[PDB]
């Protein structure tokens, strides 16, 4: 899924014309997580 | 942050030594100075990265936001 | 001087001689050229570690940057001879193949233990995966790689090495490339903990000091340097190759008129570490393999205006 | 072979050719000072010395002066023998320290 | 061959050669005649 | 205020509270240097600024006005009058600056 | 080039480039910090560059750092060298150096090689060495004769002098003339170099050779000495311990 | 990356006059339009005006009139 | 990677600063050796700073936001998320398919940060990174309304990471004010090893001391040798030592049992020609700490730019490529060289 | 004070012969100090 | 030496001068075209008559 | 007024470059 919450940690996603809360407490600051991609580096 | 792999000045691979010797300064309640020259570290430039470091990453992880607390 | 007129003098001497560390004289030779071979084996001689690092993904809370830069810095044990040299001309079509590279992956989840011990503290029976070490590198080999690399695998020479410490929810999956470079490019190639060298240190008595003074005289050095030979109870160097000179004797009054402390200018004591990649004694071989080839490819090429 | 590697200057060279300074690319004290030292055995060198124009960029110059017995070039191949054979005393005189110990 | 040359711009000189060895004594001060810059106000 | 002690055995607790005194007086007088000694200079050469030696080696004004009939008495420059005196390295050197 | 605050007019000079590889910052000598009061702890310095051929070369006959030897305050020189180069050359010029065959010529020609830039002959001349037996070994004053042999014009004699510096005949021992410096025909025969000589001092070495040679000739030497007391120190290093 | 606007004031385009070639703005083939150079301000009564191609200065908030009241029913 | 010192106060350990690190012990070799480290300028190993050598990073978070101007009760006008219609879908492989980007990519400046589909000119736009660094991304929040519904995620906030490693020009400084600029970045080959291999990590010159006085970072580098030897911290608050008991006296006898010299002095070879160097040099363990003002938020260079409207001048910048400045004094200046060509 | 010898200058109707070194930075000439205090001519054969 | 300055590559491409096309310097000015505006030395504008 | 004490107990840690404990 796309989306954690803040406060209770909990992975959720969100549509268009959804509500930008947490679907178990409500809290209203969702961090976008991070998914598999291929970033390369010099090491 | 955490101990690092090559010391700077020589290069000696120290990265490893660490929790080795917080096992012989913890279990066998040794001083820092024969635990350090237990392990080979027989100059003072390669001394200092063991003998020296803070790990702090042990407090950055306590702050993790993928488990609930 | 003449090449006869060194072939007479100059005389090898090893001391010791062990898979991590090497001790060993060199007597009768120019310092331009005994420094020559400290400054290839530093700079110039191959060797294998990981110079790109393709993240697929990582969510740890030490970034990834520096966890792309503790991985470069990992002696791995492979025989430098066994790969070839890059070229970097290519684009990505031509530049990797079979035996430039070298592949390694890594793949760590960490969760919770529901065994746990109530009230325990120690990480490695708290969580399941939590301490990243290096022997989690694991070899990959792709095309003809197999079949060559099937006696001995890619093992880095110090396994034990901490990466990263992860906790639950977390996961670090890359891939590392690892080709050949000199030690004059970046640090990590170099194949050396510490190579220098040393004059050994002479040590000469002008008036000879005997009695209560030279059991005196004795204890400003290690112990094994200087002697006091019974009879004539006179004070004898021993050996100076254990001399570790530090003038404690022009610290006393009443010593400071009866020694002169000198070199031998000539008598370098080399002492060469191997960081794991190789063994001690084929560093050196392969300096002085190196100067003669640098002489070789100079004398060939044509001198245009 | 390589077209850049060492090349003579031509703003100080004599024109018989007993005097001359070239530049070597890729080199350091590592070749500089061990060149340097085989070449003032040779009886016919007045003169030789290198210096490195700036530690950023990677050349090297070499001046040799001789007294008229040979050319500055000559000068400079024998010494280039005289250190290969230098470098394979050493490597011999290695094999039989470790063989035999 | 030591002589002024014409054209030149002395009168820019004479100023930053009594103003730049001025900034060397700034009112730091320990007959009693007014010393420093604020004799050199004046 | 009399400090009997050395930078190099170190200095008692009163005597590094006088130290302090004086090196405190130090940077708050670093501290007028910068722009008391500036609108010094500005005054001069906004007057002067055009006062340019003319061709006949007197000291005019730029719009004509003279100031001086020679400079400073001798039409010498202070960037070549240096060893103009110093006598006797010019006979000790005199076929080199011939 | 240009520093702000701009008190003297000889803050604002003029710069030939030298456009060097693998840096961010401006790379400056250190005879030019005399004049721009520069330190190196984070001290910005402007740059301008001008688009004709009129103020270019206005930068280069009338403002350059060649002819701003001399500041009009009263006419003190304010163009020398510093800390390690005063401190090199005092061990350097003393009696105590004694250089053999090998180190007598890395030394010269490290410092003012031929193939480019100044070297007025076309060879590298040398002098004969001070003891020729048992044991043919130079002298740390025939380096600075040899140095001044080859930037001098060879169609102009020596330059001869009689000055002093900074350090008393005291502390050498009885006996001792190291106060008195003497130059005879481009020749150092006595005497020590200090910051009296090639600092920014009245009356010393390059401030001879700027009058005498003119300016083109004094900002050579300069240079020179700039890298004959670099690889001199690279080679004898100075250090300062808590034993002093 | 680029920017439309007029064909150029030569003959010698067509183009779209892409962005900045730093400080005045260019057709694709080359040719820096000649001549204009980008404002800038660097540092009351708010009025309704929306400055942002090259820092000149755009009209109000009203588009293309009955696209914004047919779309909104 | 911070370190705790060797040679630390009492109030160290009372107050609580290990758990906030500073710097790093370097090994400091009190040298004029290269001539590249006169008037307070220091020399950093170059293979001491490719093993990570106070490497540092720095964060900066710049909030994306389209609830301005909005005019207090107007639809959702614009809204994040892809659009329908053309869009050169090279702006796919930088954001995800909500108009975010990927966590963890590495943006330029050109490079899109959240692609924003208009409604009231119906074209899929873009918002853009304007910094001239190379950053990462290395957190984006999804800030939701404190008030009702007005549910079409307004308000976004982008954290990005900065790399920063030492380069030519970064300011290092140690516990006693001895700022200095790094000047060059030395080889290990060409540094003067010891006779037991150690190479320094920052060679600092002698000149610094004789005009500062800074005699407390001679006996640091006493304290620290003495301290890593026999494995050991060391006190050094104020007025333990008096004239009786000098800190020489004492830190040096530690290094006499250790079998090193009494004075702090190491015999230390040459890295260019080989040769042994004439005074055994004076090394030790000195507690860094760099600084910030890094050089990378200094230079500046212009050649055409943006210009101001009055009167046609550059701006003032280092944000807009501005011009530097020619004031009154430049001004003054350029007339007493006699060169009025170069004041047109 | 900019505006006061402004105003003298307008009621006395003066004119500027822009002989100093700062009235030609204003109008934008060549400065009358150093180089800018000749004319330099060319020679030109018939 | 002691008359110059050592300007770094990020300088060193910015700036440019107008040097304008004569016989004695067309060698140099199409190998400075060619060069392009990031490779020095190169050039970054022309002007046409 | 005393003395900052001496830290007893203390041994060679620094030996030539070949050399080890047990030999000396
Ligand atoms: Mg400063
Ligand atoms: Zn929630
Ligand atoms: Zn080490
Ligand atoms: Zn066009």
């Amino acid at each position: 899924l796309k989306y954690i919450c803040a406060e209770c940690s909990s992975k959720l996603s969100l549509s268009r014309t959804d509500a930008v809360r947490c679907k178990d407490c409500g809290h209203r600051i969702l961090l976008k997580a991070r998914t598999k991609r291929l970033v390369q580096f010099e090491a | 942050m955490i101990v690092p792999v090559r010391c700077f000045s020589c290069g000696k691979v120290v990265g490893d030594k660490w929790e080795s010797y917080l096992n012989l300064l913890q279990e066998d309640e040794l001083d820092e100075g024969t635990a350090l020259s237990r392990l080979g570290l027989k100059r003072y430039c390669c001394r200092r990265m063991i003998l020296t470091h803070v790990d702090l990453i042990e407090k950055f992880l306590r702050y993790n936001p993928l488990e609930k607390r | 001087w003449n090449v006869e007129k060194f072939k007479k003098d100059f005389e090898v001497n090893i001391s010791s001689l062990d898979a991590r560390e090497a001790n060993f004289d060199l007597i009768n030779i120019d310092t331009s050229i005994a420094n020559a071979f400290r400054r290839i084996m530093i700079s110039e001689v191959p060797s294998v570690a990981a110079e790109y690092v393709y993240f697929f993904n990582n969510t740890s809370v030490i970034q990834d940057e520096v966890l792309a830069h503790r991985i470069g810095l990992v002696p791995l044990k492979v025989d430098p001879d066994m790969l070839t040299w890059v070229d970097s001309n290519l684009p990505d079509d031509e530049k990797f193949t079979d035996e430039n590279t070298i592949v390694l992956s890594l793949n760590v989840k960490c969760t919770r233990n529901p065994d746990a011990p109530k009230g325990s503290t120690d990480p490695k029976e708290l969580y399941n995966n939590a301490h990243v070490y290096a022997r989690d590198l694991k070899f990959e080999p792709q095309g003809r790689q197999s079949t060559t690399f099937a006696d001995c695998p890619v093992v880095p020479a110090d396994p034990d090495i901490l990466l990263a410490k992860l906790r639950p929810g977390q996961e670090i999956s890359l891939k590392a490339h690892c080709i050949l470079g000199i030690g004059g490019d970046h640090a990590k190639f170099s194949p050396v903990s510490t190579a220098s060298y040393r004059l050994l240190p002479q040590i000469n008595i002008l008036q000879p000091i005997k009695g209560e003074s030279a059991r005196r005289f004795q204890k400003c050095f290690p112990p094994g340097v200087i002697g006091i030979d019974e009879g004539s109870d006179e004070a004898y160097v021993k050996d100076a190759r254990k001399d570790t000179v530090s003038r404690e004797v022009l610290r006393y009054e009443e010593f400071a008129d009866k020694v002169k402390l000198g070199r031998v200018r000539n008598h370098f004591i080399f002492n060469v570490e191997s960081a794991g990649a190789m063994t001690p004694e084929e560093i050196f071989f392969k300096s002085v393999r190196i100067l003669k080839n640098k002489a070789e490819y100079l004398k060939n090429c044509p001198i245009t205006q | 072979p390589d077209r850049e590697k060492i090349k003579l200057l031509t703003q100080a060279t004599s024109e018989d050719g007993t005097s001359a300074s070239f530049q070597i690319v890729e080199e350091d004290h590592t070749l500089g000072n061990a060149l340097r030292y085989v070449i003032m055995k040779n009886p016919d060198v007045e003169f030789c010395g290198y210096s490195i124009p700036h530690p950023s960029e990677n050349l090297l110059n070499i001046r040799i002066q001789t007294y008229g017995e040979t050319t500055a070039v000559d000068a400079l191949q024998k010494g280039l023998k005289d250190l290969m054979d230098l470098c394979d005393v050493v490597e011999s005189k290695f094999t039989e320290k470790i063989k035999s110990m | 061959r030591s002589l002024i040359n014409p054209g030149e711009a002395v009168g820019i000189i004479a100023s930053q050669s009594v103003g730049e060895p001025s900034t060397q004594m700034t009112l730091n001060t320990f007959a009693n005649v007014t010393l420093g810059i604020p004799r050199l106000r004046e | 205020g009399y400090v009997k002690g050395r930078f190099y055995s170190g200095i008692k607790p009163q005597e590094y509270y006088f130290h302090c005194m004086a090196g405190r007086e130090g940077l708050i007088d670093t501290a007028v240097k910068t722009s008391r000694s500036g609108y010094l200079q500005r005054c001069l050469t906004k007057q002067l600024e055009g006062v340019h030696v003319s061709y006949d080696n007197s000291i005019r004004d730029a719009d004509g006005t003279l100031v001086q009939f020679m400079y400073g008495g001798d039409a010498i420059d202070i960037t070549k009058e240096s060893h103009m005196t110093q006598f006797e390295f010019c006979l000790d050197n005199y076929y080199a600056l011939l | 080039m240009n520093r702000q605050p701009t008190l003297h007019k000889a803050s604002m000079m003029g710069h030939k480039v030298r456009v060097l590889p693998n840096e961010k910052t401006l790379r400056l000598h250190y005879a030019n910090t005399g004049a721009y009061n520069a330190d190196f702890d984070g001290d910005e310095m402007n740059m301008h560059f001008p688009q004709n051929e009129n103020a270019r070369a206005e930068a280069l006959n009338l403002a350059n750092t060649d002819s701003q030897y001399l500041t009009p305050t009263s006419g003190s020189p304010v163009r020398g060298l510093i800390q390690d180069h005063i401190s090199a050359g005092v061990w350097l010029t003393s009696k105590d150096s004694f250089f053999t065959r090998e180190q007598y010529q890395q030394y010269i020609y490290g410092c003012i090689r031929p193939e480019d830039g100044h070297t007025t002959r076309s060879k590298i001349v040398t002098l004969p060495p001070t003891i020729f037996k048992p044991y043919p070994l130079w002298t740390g004053k025939q380096i600075i004769t040899t140095v001044l042999l080859n930037v001098t014009p060879p169609d102009m004699p020596g330059i001869n002098l009689i000055s002093k510096n900074k350090i008393k005949n005291e502390y050498w021992g009885k006996g001792s003339l190291e106060n008195e410096v003497l130059f005879k025909d481009g020749a150092l025969l006595c005497g020590i170099l200090d910051k009296s000589q090639y600092g920014a001092s009245k009356y010393g070495i390059v401030h001879s050779l700027h009058e005498v040679y003119g300016p083109e000739v004094a900002a050579k030497v300069l240079s020179v000495l700039g890298r004959l007391f670099t690889n001199y120190i690279t080679a004898t290093a100075f250090t300062c311990g808590m034993d002093d | 990356t680029f920017i439309r606007g007029p064909i150029c004031g030569t003959d010698n385009c067509p183009s779209r006059l892409w962005r900045i070639i730093d400080g005045r703005r260019t057709c694709q083939y080359g040719h820096v339009m000649e001549g204009d150079v980008e404002f800038n301000d660097d540092e009351t009564r708010r009025l309704n005006l929306t400055t942002n191609a090259t820092g000149s200065f755009q009209s109000s908030q009203l588009t293309n009139s009955q696209l914004l009241q047919q779309q909104q029913r | 990677t911070g370190q705790t010192p060797i040679v630390k106060a009492n109030l160290y350990d009372d107050y609580g600063m290990d758990n906030f690190p500073n710097g790093f012990n370097a090994v400091v070799a009190v040298i004029s050796y290269t001539g590249y480290d006169m008037d307070d300028a220091m020399i950093i190993n170059k293979s001491a700073d490719e093993r990570g050598f106070g490497y540092g990073t720095m964060y900066k978070t710049e909030k994306v936001d389209l609830a301005l101007n909005r005019n207090r009760g107007d639809p959702i006008t614009q809204h994040f998320g892809f659009g329908n219609d053309e869009w050169p879908k090279e702006w796919l492989e930088k954001l995800d398919e909500d108009g975010l980007p990927y966590i963890g990519t590495y943006v330029e400046e050109g490079d899109p940060i959240c692609a924003y589909f208009d409604d009231t000119l119906n074209k899929t736009k873009i918002k853009t990174y304007h910094s001239s660094e190379p950053a990462y991304i290395e957190e984006v929040n999804l800030i939701g309304d404190e008030s009702n519904k007005f549910q079409e995620l307004q308000t976004v906030s982008i954290k990005y990471r900065i790399r920063r490693t030492p380069q030519i020009g970064d300011k290092f400084s140690s516990r006693h004010g001895q700022k200095g600029v790094c000047s060059r970045k030395w080889p290990t080959i060409d540094m003067p090893f010891s006779e037991t291999g150690i190479q320094p990590d920052i060679i600092i010159n002698p000149h610094a001391f004789p005009s500062r006085m800074t005699i407390g970072m001679f006996v640091e580098s006493l304290a620290g040798k003495a301290g890593a030897l026999h494995g050991i911290a060391q006190d050094s608050t104020p007025w333990i030592f008096n004239e009786d008991d000098t800190p020489a006296d004492y830190f040096g006898e530690q290094l006499a049992k250790a079998g090193y010299n009494y004075h702090g002095n190491e015999p230390m070879y040459s890295g260019a020609t080989g040769e042994e160097l004439r005074a055994d040099i004076y090394v030790g363990v000195v507690y860094y700490q760099r600084l910030r003002h890094m050089v990378n938020d200094k230079f500046q260079v212009r050649s055409t730019g943006p210009v101001n409207s009055l009167t046609m001048q550059p701006v003032k910048g280092r944000k807009r490529h501005g011009g530097i400045r020619v004031g009154e004094m430049e001004r003054d200046a350029l007339i007493g060289h006699g060169t009025s060509f170069l004041l047109q | 004070t900019t505006c006061q010898f402004l105003t003298k200058a307008v009621l006395d109707n003066e004119r500027e012969q822009l002989d100093s070194p700062s009235a030609r930075i204003v109008v934008g000439k060549l400065n009358n100090v150093g180089t800018g205090s000749f004319d330099v001519l060319a020679k030109v054969p018939n | 030496e002691t008359n110059e300055i050592g300007v770094p590559p990020v300088f060193a491409v910015k700036l440019t001068y107008p040097e304008p096309v004569t016989a004695y310097n067309i060698a140099e000015l199409r190998q400075a075209v060619i060069n392009g505006p990031d490779k020095w030395p190169g050039a970054t504008q022309i002007q046409n008559e | 007024r005393k003395d900052v004490p001496k830290v007893e107990g203390l041994k060679l840690e620094h030996f030539a470059t070949g050399y080890d404990a047990e030999d000396f």
